[PDB]
């Protein structure tokens, strides 16, 4: 239950969506960049908070931005 | 150290006359510039502190120059403080002079 | 006609949230399509992520 | 799973975190769900009532225990040859030898010897018997009950005050300056004159006969006739015996200065006159602001006119009134800064100018009181800066505070941080370098190659106060100068007599060792301030995290990206600065303790020669003075200092434990706990018991808090044990 | 302007139309208009008070009635200060009170007036009708004499605080042998 | 003259009453 | 005397310390043939100690209650008492040498910044250029004051990057 | 001192009875599930 947002500085490089290990980020058609694609975070219920997505964004400042918040079993990464 | 009566009475009457005749224009000008205190742009009364409502016995007086009773009390307090400074200091008999 | 700064000129960054705020960089291209940020600027010095190329708009890329 | 009633986010947590964070966020009302400004202010007001009830109950408990289990009546007769008793000990683990070893100050059973100095205070203010202590305890118990009832009363919608009542700052300042400060000290003067002064001269004045005793033989006529000097006619003789009537005198408002020869404390008439002057001044100051009577000041207009021309300050203080008034963390930081600095003031004055009878005579009490108030002040200063950081993260509005001194000081924060960095680097480099140089040249058997700078500036200031030891002959040390001629008939006789005598702590002599230690103190203050100021200013955002205010005051990190962002929040700046505050206050207390331990034994030379190199500190202070402390219990028995030896090792254990949380981080522990969870769900006879909360390792910020709390508690306990056992052992 | 205190130099532009202006403002204390207006009023009033003060300090000594420093001493440690050789039957308390009342009245009337009438109020303060015939020149003379008298009063204070003499006594002492009893010979002004 | 037993008992009883006031205020704050 | 400190050449404790330290070294001597390498080393050490104690007494350093030299860190109160070699003169000497090294480094940075690979000329120093600038750094007071009076020493903050407040 | 028996009763109350009861009540309340 972390709040993942994607801002318009995105250039659609697909790095953030290959980085994510839990499939929270996705590519959708867009038009505000040359690649004509932007990222989106529909499955944000699955966000663990690893910030691998945020560590792969080349834009300055970062386009994918994670805000850790409420903790659930999915967010806390509990196998037991 | 010569008559509490004369010094305190003369000092208080002089201070009253000095705050009614001499310092009153500047006092009123500064009071008009300052005005009632405001929080976030509104007086404490508008914000909801109905105890910050201005006392009614000062808004309208009968002194032709607007000298209210609270002004009288402030100026009399200053006069008594100065008079008792005079008394208590003249009562001492020690060399404070740095010479 | 061509829009924005010329290719190869030096510009001063004016985005307050950028690593190179108030520092100079050379334009390597300006896209003409209609992107929000078409100006592409190259700096000598890298940022914390190790990159040196960034895209800026046109109101925040004062030349010279 | 509904314990955190105030936080729905934490209630739904399926783990043990819900408990931990559910405790640590119980008082942050602004973060609670469904919270309005009105409700916040009302809840805060009631919490303050609860706090005063706690304080009154604590002081009533002290009084009751001294009256019940203490030897106050015995201590009054022989204030110098009796050890004040705190409370009795009832512990069923004690062996017989410990019961033997803890029966001390004449009591029938094992007891604790008080190091709080409350005996001296109550003795000085007029309390002589235990019935008076019991009466005070009962009165304070009732008073705490009354404050509790008021706190409940004002939580009620019939009596709940509106929010605009709380923000009324002019009326609150008027009443706190004139009423809470002025009239309270006026009444303290009334007590001193009516009770403490006559009880200091053998006469008994109590509730029974205070209306039949004249505090002055010509009562109230000099006061109303202006003949005020008649209240300082014959003061206390230099041969006065406290508590008795041997050369007592009739003056009630004297201004002698200096010390009482027997008690080695301030004259009581001096303090009575002090509080009279303070009362008059504070009442006058309390008539400054405007309420509802059409006179006074509007603080907003004062702030709006403190804008210098030429625009050196920018918009001046435009918008500071609303900024302070609206933000409760700004007010809390200001109050904490003031209270902490005043705690340091209390510590620094009460040893050089002891105010209580037969204080300073007792040595463990002096050290205990000084170290206590110094540590309290250090913690309060860290809190003031933490709440400044919280103000910036939470309640700072750039649009309202645009162009005022707050915006201008945020504008050039890099200058501030870089110059604090330079000052701290300089002080550290050079103080360490001089210490190491002295230490090496001493190690090679040539102590004459030592760099021993003389503190000529501090020695010069000491000489300006009348200390005729450095031959400066400057201001008050020149019996011919204007300040000397002015005070030579009022206060200067006693003051100069006290300052020029080496029998007290009033302005100790200082050499090169004092120079080195003061520069160590300067390094500590500057580095602690660097950490705190940097974390307060670099709290709305850095170059590394330009949107930090979007995350709040406390958060773990920002992932391992951009090189790594551990300890990036402002809370982590407070965390890192707590260590430096501990270290700096430790230096201050080490310096004070060694200086005075040399003073009290007459051996000033040990400090004056051994304090210029660090092995002198390690050997002639820590190692030498720890002999009696660590010998409290040993295979040959134990003595009264066994409790302090156990506490010494206990503090060592706590501090060493805190390193575990400080060094190891959440990630080894999570896997370890998770293997343990596999072990428990999976073993016979224990599958019948399952956890209601999923056991998870402590969070990152929580673990930092836990390690820091252990560190601080261990630090405090270890030094307190060493101090008490090293001072009470020798004296 | 007429003058330039540092001949080869450039003067601030806000100091031109003012009477007795020399461009003397190396600290930029008049960079703002309202500040400069207040400073101009204060300079003129200070000049007047210091002319009166310097005239008094010189005229109590040239007339022969003690120096300015020892004039208030007799009022303390005794009483009845002397004027022209006479003796006022007033103590320090009544002197302070009467001065406070009179000065309060006078300077409260002055302070409540218009900006220009706070510094150059002819009216009844120019009985000899001299403000006419272009007072600009007269204002310059007043300002320059005031500057000289202000510097003289500060000189009285400092010379008495350093050598402990009296104005005419210091004058005579310096005149007797200037090359060896100037300010460079006392042990105060020069820390040598 | 040490304080008598009845004084100790009166003090303890009044402390119990004060504790009752305290618990009332505490539950008011929890609300 | 400047603050209750008698000159070490007068202080009895200073001479007593001299005596005791020399006596310790003599006791160490009384174990070797006065012609062996250890004996020569001990004799040289004693000569060095005596020279140091005489040198300190000659220069008029101030000794305290104990026999240890003290220093004065106030210009004026050290210049009118003949003790400017304690802190003021070494202050000048340091400030000069520190400024020399700092100015040499600063000018080397500004000289290699305007090259092809400035990040390369910091890990592989150009020794002739470094040595030339190290020689030019000796006049650093002159050149630095020239650049301050010129305004070319410093940079206006409108061009230095800052954090987002 | 007076009432020598009183500590022997009050100390176990506050160091054993009160802590156990308070901890039991607190652990029941934090797990009350519906307050
Ligand atoms: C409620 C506040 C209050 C008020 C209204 C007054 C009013 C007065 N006081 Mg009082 N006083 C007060 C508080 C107050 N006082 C307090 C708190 C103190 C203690 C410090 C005193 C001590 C005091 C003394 C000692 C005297 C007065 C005197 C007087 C009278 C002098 C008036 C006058 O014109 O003198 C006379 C005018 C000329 C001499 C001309 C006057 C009616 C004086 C008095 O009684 O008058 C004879 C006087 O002797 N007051
Ligand atoms: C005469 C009127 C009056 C008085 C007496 C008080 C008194 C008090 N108010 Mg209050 N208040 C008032 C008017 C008044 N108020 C008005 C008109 C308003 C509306 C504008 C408010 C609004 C208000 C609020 C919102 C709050 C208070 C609070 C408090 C309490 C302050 C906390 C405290 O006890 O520390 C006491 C402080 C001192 C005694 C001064 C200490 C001086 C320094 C720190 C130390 C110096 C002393 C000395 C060196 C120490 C040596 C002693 C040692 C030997 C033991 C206090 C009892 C707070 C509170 O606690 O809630 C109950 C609080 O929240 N007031
Ligand atoms: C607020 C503290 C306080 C209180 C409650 C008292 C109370 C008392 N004093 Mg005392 N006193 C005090 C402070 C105080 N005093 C101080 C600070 C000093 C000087 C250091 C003295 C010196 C003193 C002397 C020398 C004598 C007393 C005496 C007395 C008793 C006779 C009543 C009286 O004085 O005549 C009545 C008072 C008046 C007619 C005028 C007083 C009104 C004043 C000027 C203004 C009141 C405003 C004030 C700020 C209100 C504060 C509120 C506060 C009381 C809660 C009385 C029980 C006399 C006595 O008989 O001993 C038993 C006695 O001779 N006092
Ligand atoms: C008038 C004093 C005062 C007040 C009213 C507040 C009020 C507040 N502070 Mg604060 N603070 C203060 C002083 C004060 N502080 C000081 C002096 C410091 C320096 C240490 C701090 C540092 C500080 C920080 C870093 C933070 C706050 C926060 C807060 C807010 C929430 C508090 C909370 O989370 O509760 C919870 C209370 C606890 C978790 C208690 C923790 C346990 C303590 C620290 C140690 C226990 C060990 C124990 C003593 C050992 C027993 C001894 C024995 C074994 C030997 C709150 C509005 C928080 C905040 O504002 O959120 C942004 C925040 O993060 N404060
Ligand atoms: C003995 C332990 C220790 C020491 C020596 C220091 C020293 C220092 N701390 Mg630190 N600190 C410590 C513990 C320590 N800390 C702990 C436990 C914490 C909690 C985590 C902190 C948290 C902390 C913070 C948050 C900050 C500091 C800062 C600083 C620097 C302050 C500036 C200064 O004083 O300049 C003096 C310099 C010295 C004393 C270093 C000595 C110089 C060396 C020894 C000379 C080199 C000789 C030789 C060539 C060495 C190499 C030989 C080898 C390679 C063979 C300083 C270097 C502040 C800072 O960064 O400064 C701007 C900073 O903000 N500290
Ligand atoms: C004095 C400081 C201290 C202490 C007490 C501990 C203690 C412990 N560490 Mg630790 N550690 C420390 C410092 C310390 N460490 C530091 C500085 C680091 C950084 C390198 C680490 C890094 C570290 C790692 C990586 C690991 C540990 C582990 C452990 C646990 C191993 C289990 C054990 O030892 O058996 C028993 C525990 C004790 C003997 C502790 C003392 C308790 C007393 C003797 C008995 C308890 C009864 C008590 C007194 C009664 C309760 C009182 C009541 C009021 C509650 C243990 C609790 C390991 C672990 O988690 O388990 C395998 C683990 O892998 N530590
Ligand atoms: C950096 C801090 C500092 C401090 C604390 C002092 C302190 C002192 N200096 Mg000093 N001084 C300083 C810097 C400092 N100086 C510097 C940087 C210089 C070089 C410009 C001097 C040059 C200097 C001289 C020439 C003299 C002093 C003297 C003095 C002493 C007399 C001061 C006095 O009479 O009232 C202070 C007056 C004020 C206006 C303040 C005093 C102890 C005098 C002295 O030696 O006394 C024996 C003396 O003549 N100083
Ligand atoms: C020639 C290079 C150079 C220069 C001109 C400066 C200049 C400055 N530094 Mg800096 N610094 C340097 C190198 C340099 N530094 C290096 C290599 C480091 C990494 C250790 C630092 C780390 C550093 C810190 C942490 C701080 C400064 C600060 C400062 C300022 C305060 C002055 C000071 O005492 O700093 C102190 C100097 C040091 C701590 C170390 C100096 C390093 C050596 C001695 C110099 C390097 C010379 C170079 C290797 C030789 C090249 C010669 C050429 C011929 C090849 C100042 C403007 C302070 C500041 O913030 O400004 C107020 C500050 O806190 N510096
Ligand atoms: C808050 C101050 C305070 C403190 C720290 C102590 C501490 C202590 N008391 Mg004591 N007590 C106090 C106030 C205090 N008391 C007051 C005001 C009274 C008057 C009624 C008493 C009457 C009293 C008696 C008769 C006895 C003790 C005893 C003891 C000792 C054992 C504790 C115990 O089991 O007794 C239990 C204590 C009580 C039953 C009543 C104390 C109630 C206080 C006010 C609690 C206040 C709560 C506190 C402020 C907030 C902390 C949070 C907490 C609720 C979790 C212990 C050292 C016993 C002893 O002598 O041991 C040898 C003993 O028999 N006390
Ligand atoms: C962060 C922050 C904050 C906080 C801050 C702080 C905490 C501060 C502080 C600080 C401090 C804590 C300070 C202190 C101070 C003090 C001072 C500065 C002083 C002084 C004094 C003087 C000057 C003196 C004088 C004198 C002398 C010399 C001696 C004798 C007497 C006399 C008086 C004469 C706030 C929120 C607010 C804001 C924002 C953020
Ligand atoms: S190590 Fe811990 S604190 Fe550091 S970046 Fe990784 S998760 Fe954050």
């Amino acid at each position: 239950s972390h709040t993942v947002k994607i801002y318009d500085t995105c250039i659609g490089c697909t790095q953030c969506v290959r980085a994510c290990p839990t499939d929270v980020l996705e590519m959708v058609p867009w038009d505000g960049c040359k690649a004509n694609q932007i990222a989106s975070a529909p499955r944000t219920e699955d966000c663990v908070g690893c910030k691998r997505c945020e560590s792969a964004c080349p834009t300055d400042f970062l386009s994918v931005r994670v805000y850790l918040g409420s903790e659930t079993t999915r967010s806390m990464g509990l196998a037991y | 150290l010569a008559d509490v009566n004369l010094v305190v009475g003369g000092c208080t009457v002089g201070a009253l006359a000095l705050g009614r005749f001499v310092f009153l224009p500047f006092h009123r000008a500064s009071l008009a510039k300052a005005g009632m205190p405001k929080q976030n742009g509104m007086t404490h009364l508008q914000a909801g502190d109905a105890r910050a409502e201005e006392a009614s016995f000062i808004l309208k007086t009968n002194d032709p120059a607007g000298f209210t009773v609270v002004d009288v009390m402030a100026w009399g307090a200053l006069g008594h403080a100065a008079a008792f400074y005079i008394l208590a200091t003249s009562s001492l008999g020690l060399d404070r002079n740095p010479f | 006609p061509d829009v924005g700064p010329k290719r190869g000129t030096q510009v001063r960054i004016l985005r307050p949230e950028s690593y190179w705020f108030r520092e100079t960089g050379k334009v390597v291209s300006v896209d003409q399509s209609g992107i929000r940020y078409p100006v592409v600027v190259r700096f000598e010095k890298v940022n914390y992520a190790g990159v040196s190329t960034n895209n800026y708009a046109l109101d925040e890329v004062v030349a010279a | 799973k509904l314990f955190p009633k105030f936080s729905q986010a934490l209630a739904q947590d399926p783990t043990t975190r819900r408990i931990w964070f559910g405790i640590a966020t119980a008082h942050d009302f602004e973060s609670h769900d469904g919270m309005t400004e009105e409700r916040l202010y009302q809840k805060i007001f009631a919490s303050h009532f609860g706090q005063l009830a706690i304080i009154f109950l604590w002081t009533s408990g002290n009084l009751f225990h001294v009256a019940w289990q203490g030897n106050f009546e015995q201590w009054v007769q022989d204030p110098l040859h009796i050890r004040p008793i705190a409370h009795a000990i009832w512990d069923p683990h004690f062996g017989q030898p410990a019961v033997e070893a803890f029966t001390r100050g004449g009591a029938s059973g094992p007891v604790n010897i008080s190091t709080s100095g409350v005996y001296q205070w109550w003795y000085t203010i007029g309390l002589r018997t235990n019935q008076e202590l019991y009466t005070g305890s009962i009165f304070l118990l009732v008073l705490a009950a009354l404050f509790l009832f008021a706190g409940w009363l004002h939580l009620q919608p019939a009596f709940q005050p509106a929010l605009s009542w709380f923000k009324n700052a002019e009326s609150r300042l008027n009443h706190h300056l004139a009423g809470l400060f002025g009239v309270s000290s006026l009444a303290w003067t009334g007590h001193l004159v009516h009770v403490a002064i006559p009880e200091s001269r053998g006469q008994h004045v109590g509730w029974d006969n205070f209306l039949t005793v004249l505090p002055h033989p010509a009562g109230l006529t000099p006061f109303f006739t202006g003949n005020w000097a008649a209240y300082a006619e014959n003061p206390d003789s230099a041969s006065h015996v406290f508590n008795t009537a041997q050369g007592s005198g009739t003056a009630i408002l004297t201004f002698l200065g200096g010390f009482h020869p027997q008690t080695q404390s301030l004259w009581l008439t001096d303090m009575a006159h002090h509080h009279l002057a303070i009362a008059v001044i504070f009442i006058l100051a309390g008539h400054m602001y405007r309420t509802i009577f059409g006179i006074g000041h509007s603080m907003r207009e004062i702030l709006e006119a403190q804008t210098p021309p030429s625009g050196s300050l920018g918009a001046g203080h435009k918008g500071l009134y609303d900024t302070v008034n609206n933000s409760l963390h700004f007010q809390l930081g200001l109050a904490l800064a003031s209270v902490g600095t005043i705690s340091s003031l209390v510590a620094q004055h009460m040893y050089s100018l002891p105010p209580y009878a037969f204080l300073a005579q007792d040595f463990t009490t002096q050290a205990a009181l000084y170290t206590h108030h110094q540590y309290i002040a250090g913690f309060i200063m860290c809190g003031a800066f933490a709440h400044g950081a919280i103000f910036f993260v939470r309640d700072y509005d750039p649009a309202q505070n645009r162009g005022n001194v707050l915006a201008r000081i945020l504008d050039h924060k890099e200058a501030l941080i870089s110059h604090l960095s330079w000052a701290s680097l300089f002080l550290g480099f050079h103080t360490l370098g001089l210490y190491v140089h002295n230490d090496v040249v001493q190690a090679f058997g040539t102590p004459e190659k030592q760099i021993l700078i003389e503190p000529v500036f501090a020695q010069w200031i000491q000489a300006a106060h009348g200390k005729t030891a450095y031959g400066f002959d400057f201001l008050l040390s020149s019996a011919t100068s204007a300040p000397s001629l002015a005070g030579q008939a009022l206060w200067l006789p006693g003051w100069l007599q006290g300052i020029n005598s080496d029998a007290n702590s009033l302005f100790l002599t200082i050499g090169p060792g004092d120079f080195l230690v003061h520069h160590a103190i300067a390094l500590g203050l500057h580095t602690t301030t660097l950490i705190l100021v940097k974390g307060a200013l670099d709290a709305r955002g850095s170059k590394l995290m330009p949107d930090k205010k979007d995350f709040g005051y406390s958060f773990p990190c920002d992932g391992p990206g951009r090189g790594g962002t551990c300890d990036i929040s402002a809370w982590d700046a407070f965390y890192l600065a707590v260590f430096w505050m501990l270290n700096t206050i430790g230096w201050v207390t080490f310096y004070w303790h060694w200086k005075h331990l040399g003073i009290w034994q007459g051996n000033v030379n040990q400090f004056n020669e051994s304090s210029t190199y660090l092995m002198g500190w390690l050997r002639d202070y820590l190692w030498l003075n720890s002999s009696q402390l660590i010998n409290g219990y040993n295979p040959f028995g134990m003595n009264s200092l066994s409790v302090w030896a156990w506490m010494f090792l206990f503090g060592h254990l706590i501090y060493a434990t805190g390193f575990m949380f400080l060094i190891s981080w959440r990630g080894y522990w999570q896997e370890l706990i998770e293997t343990l969870a596999w072990a428990h769900e999976r073993t016979p006879l224990a599958n019948l018991v399952r956890w209601r909360d999923k056991p998870v390792a402590l969070s990152i910020v929580q673990a930092r808090l836990v390690g820091l709390t252990h560190f601080s508690v261990g630090y405090v306990l270890t030094y307190a044990a060493f101090l008490i056992a090293s001072t009470s052992g020798k004296f | 302007k007429a003058g330039n205190w540092l001949p080869g130099s450039e003067t601030p532009a806000y100091l031109e139309n003012l009477p007795a202006s020399y461009g003397f403002d190396p600290l930029g204390l008049a960079a703002e208009p309202a500040s400069l207006a207040r400073f101009r009023e204060s300079e003129v009033f200070h000049g007047r008070w210091a002319m009166l003060g310097a005239a008094g300090v010189l005229g109590v000594e040239v007339l022969g009635y003690g120096n300015w420093y020892d004039a208030p001493l007799p009022l303390v440690q005794g009483g009845q200060a002397t004027y022209f050789g006479a003796s006022v039957p007033f103590d320090l308390g009544t002197l302070a009170a009467i001065e406070f009342a009179a000065m309060a009245g006078a300077e409260s009337f002055r302070g409540a007036a218009e900006p220009e009438k706070r510094v150059y109020p002819g009216g009844a303060f120019d009985p000899m009708g001299m403000s006419k015939g272009n007072s600009k020149e007269l204002k310059t003379k007043e300002i320059k004499n005031g500057r000289l008298a202000m510097l003289a009063c500060l000189g009285f204070a400092a010379q008495h605080a350093a050598t402990g003499a009296s104005p005419l006594e210091a004058l005579a002492s310096h005149l007797a042998n200037p090359m060896a009893v100037n300010f460079a010979t006392n042990g105060v002004s020069l820390p040598l | 003259m040490p304080i008598a037993d009845y004084q100790v008992f009166t003090a303890l009883f009044l402390a119990l009453a004060t504790g009752i006031f305290a618990v009332r205020l505490g539950v008011a704050l929890y609300k | 005397d400047v603050a209750g400190l008698t000159p070490c050449s007068e202080s009895k404790a200073f001479a007593k310390r001299k005596k005791n330290e020399v006596k310790a070294l003599n006791k160490r001597l009384k174990n070797y043939e006065a012609d062996s390498a250890p004996a020569l080393a001990l004799k040289a050490t004693i000569a060095r100690t005596e020279a140091r104690f005489d040198k300190y007494a000659k220069q008029g350093l101030l000794c305290g209650t104990d026999g240890l030299p003290h220093l004065i860190a106030d210009p004026g109160l050290a210049l009118r008492y003949g003790h400017a070699g304690d802190v003021f003169i070494p202050t000048i000497g340091f400030i000069y040498f520190a400024g020399w090294l700092g100015y040499a480094g600063s000018k080397y940075l500004q000289a290699v910044a305007a090259t092809a690979k400035p990040i390369e000329k910091e890990i592989i120093i150009d020794v002739p250029l470094a040595w030339k600038l190290l020689w030019e750094g000796f006049g650093w007071p002159l050149r630095a004051f020239a650049e301050y009076k010129n305004g070319s020493l410093m940079e206006d903050d409108a061009k230095i990057t800052v954090s987002p407040r | 001192m007076s009432a020598q028996f009183l500590p022997s009763i009050l100390v176990p109350l506050v160091g054993l009875v009160f802590p156990a009861v308070a901890m039991a009540s607190m652990f029941l309340y934090i797990e009350k599930e519906e307050i």
